[PDB]
């Protein structure tokens, strides 16, 4: 039950949600007990976990008529988030819209099903620091280890082929087109030289785009590894 | 740790004499801790995965010189200095399956200190320094 949302939350990929020209990152997970999500905006974090009877309650006060089991309700709700979650531009109806208090969040979803409409709202409060820790700050370091690490690797390999570069060299041969000579790679000038001129526009995060878009293989992995011990 | 504050007791001898000091800590707000280790931990991941793709670059390009050396009909003089082609596929699923599990061990903050600390003051200048 509980336990296990917080696993499918833990080991779930992030998602960016585009919603009256503002954007957010999401994780959710959502099971016929209940769902978990996880919403950020590069500023704040908020959390919201819900059981079955919170959502049979929700689901009567706000569809006054809708007369359906929670497990129908939160399977239409997980068919109709999750084609958005995994990829952008996907032909369904579903706007989102977010609403601030001095401490919760409002996330309201207005869809339609067959033609009829569908609403629903996640009151998310403010996430506790054991959850936003979990989730961000260690598969963060992670990450950055594991990338250090693969540039260490490169740098071995690029190593090797200039000596093999530098035996061929030596062997007396000569290129039949010379346009692909290229220098000896050295690690302290290409350092130095990305920081110098690629590293502003590299390091932009903007509005988590990026994030989404090139690390989320590695964040899975991080995450499931750190979930094995 | 009392309650939600935290005591740090520093000990001290000020020229062999007595030097007490407390720091009472409060939890920081999300704006706080959000600015301080979320964004710029992003910011290096990024310029780190910025720096892989050039060293791919790298890879390829010596690759290419490789292949016009061996179709020159140039002979190296030791054959064990001979390297595979490089492939970003097979180099990531074998790193991921072999070296991920040592290389992610966080441990208690030790290799974050040690390792990344260049590249985590530079993505804070540049954070500073656009606003």
């Amino acid at each position: 039950v509980m336990e296990e949302l917080e696993q499918g939350l833990l080991m779930q990929p992030w998602a960016w949600l585009q919603l009256a020209e503002n954007s957010l990152l999401a994780k959710v997970f959502i099971t016929k007990q209940g769902y978990a999500l996880l919403v950020s905006d590069l500023q704040q974090v908020w959390h919201e976990q819900v059981d079955t009877s919170v959502v049979s309650q929700r689901a009567k006060e706000l569809n006054k008529r809708l007369t359906a089991p929670p497990a129908a309700f939160l399977c239409h709700l997980d068919n109709l988030l999750r084609p958005l979650l995994k990829d952008a531009a996907h032909p369904s109806e579903a706007t989102f819209s977010c609403d601030c208090v001095a401490d919760a969040l409002i996330l309201r979803v207005r869809s339609e099903l067959s033609g009829l409409p569908f609403y629903w709202n996640f009151h998310c409060m403010l996430a506790s620091p054991s959850l936003v820790s979990q989730h961000l700050i260690r598969p963060l370091m992670g990450m950055s280890l594991a990338l250090q690490c693969q540039v260490r690797e490169l740098a071995t390999l690029l190593h090797m082929k200039d000596l093999e570069i530098q035996d061929y060299q030596e062997s007396g041969a000569t290129l039949i087109r010379d346009r692909l000579k290229t220098e000896p790679f050295e690690e302290n000038s290409f350092l130095e030289q990305f920081m110098i001129e690629k590293l502003p526009e590299a390091c932009s995060i903007g509005d988590g785009k990026p994030f989404v878009m090139n690390l989320q293989d590695l964040y899975m992995a991080v995450t499931t590894q750190e979930v094995q011990v | 740790c009392v309650a939600d504050a935290l005591i740090l007791r520093v000990r001290s001898e000020l020229s062999g004499l007595p030097f007490y000091w407390n720091f009472h800590c409060m939890l920081a707000s999300p704006s706080l801790v959000s600015q301080h280790l979320i964004r710029p931990l992003m910011g290096m991941s990024l310029a780190l995965q910025c720096q892989v793709r050039e060293l791919a670059t790298l890879l390829h390009m010596k690759d290419l010189e490789i292949q016009d050396y061996q179709e020159s009909g140039a002979t190296l003089i030791r054959d064990r200095l001979k390297t595979e082609p490089f492939e970003e596929n097979s180099f990531l699923e074998q790193f991921m399956i072999e070296k991920l599990p040592e290389a992610c061990s966080i441990g208690d903050g030790k290799p974050f200190v040690m390792n990344l600390q260049d590249l985590y003051m530079a993505v804070t200048t540049q954070e500073v320094q656009v606003g």
